[PDB]
């Protein structure tokens, strides 16, 4: 998350890192047993990380927990990033609590104009590097679709948005990939891509939520 | 179309 703020510890308690001898990209908790990311973060042998604050040290509140399934879009297209995104399903349940809390999927889809909270343990800095120990977070605005697709020409498909500032200083960026954009309540987008980060004109995209939830239900349900 | 995987998507 590049000009966000430090979220404050378990104030965002659906938000996981995905682990493979270190936080590569985050998720979000739907339910006890099963986790929604982007599609271009999959890999073998994953540990969600669940009730993280700072991913780099012991604090007391963490359910580590290893994926048992990853089930990919299947129609998720790497080129285009189509599609992006992935259920993961936990090896045993998580123990929910207070800081370990589902968030919920929409009913409809949002519009442009809403502000959401965007979170996770990416890169700070626009230019060079700067990765946090404690969760940081930002608030932004989903953009029009017109000026989403005249700021990436032929590259937005119906099932991607822009959110945040064409102006630069505030987006997410590399490390908040698969963590969630959420919109009053609900689960609305998952950091997907850009364009550097915070650079002028190159908003953050993110895959399009609530083109989702029948296949993420019936997913749920069949696996 | 750069995604936001830490380090990169490149990288791995
Ligand atoms: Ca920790």
């Amino acid at each position: 998350i590049v000009g966000g703020y430090t979220c404050g510890a378990n104030t965002v308690p659906y938000q996981v890192s995905l682990n493979s001898g270190y936080h590569f990209c985050g998720g979000s908790l739907i339910n006890s047993q099963w986790v929604v990311s982007a599609a271009h973060c999959y890999k073998s042998g994953i540990q969600v990380r669940l009730g993280e604050d700072n991913i780099n040290v012991v604090e007391g509140n963490e359910q580590f927990i290893s994926a048992s399934k990853s089930i990919v879009h299947p129609s998720y297209n790497s080129n285009t990033l189509n599609n992006d995104i992935m259920l993961i399903k936990l090896k045993s349940a998580a123990s929910l609590n207070s800081r370990v809390a589902s968030i919920s999927l929409p009913t409809s889809c949002a519009s442009a104009g809403t502000q959401c909270l965007i979170s996770g343990w990416g890169n700070t800095k626009s230019s060079g590097t700067s990765y946090p120990d404690v969760l940081k977070c930002l608030k932004a605005p989903i953009l029009s679709d017109s000026s989403c697709k005249s700021a990436y020409p032929g590259q937005i498909t119906s099932n991607m948005f822009c959110a945040g500032y064409l102006e630069g200083g505030k987006d997410s960026c590399q490390g908040d990939s698969g963590g969630p954009v959420v919109c009053s309540g609900k689960l609305q987008g998952i950091v997907s891509w850009g364009s550097g980060c915070a650079q002028k004109n190159k908003p953050g995209v993110y895959t399009k939520v609530c083109n989702y939830v029948s296949w993420i239900k019936q997913t749920i349900a069949s696996n | 179309i750069s995604t936001r995987k830490y380090p990169s998507d490149w990288e791995e």
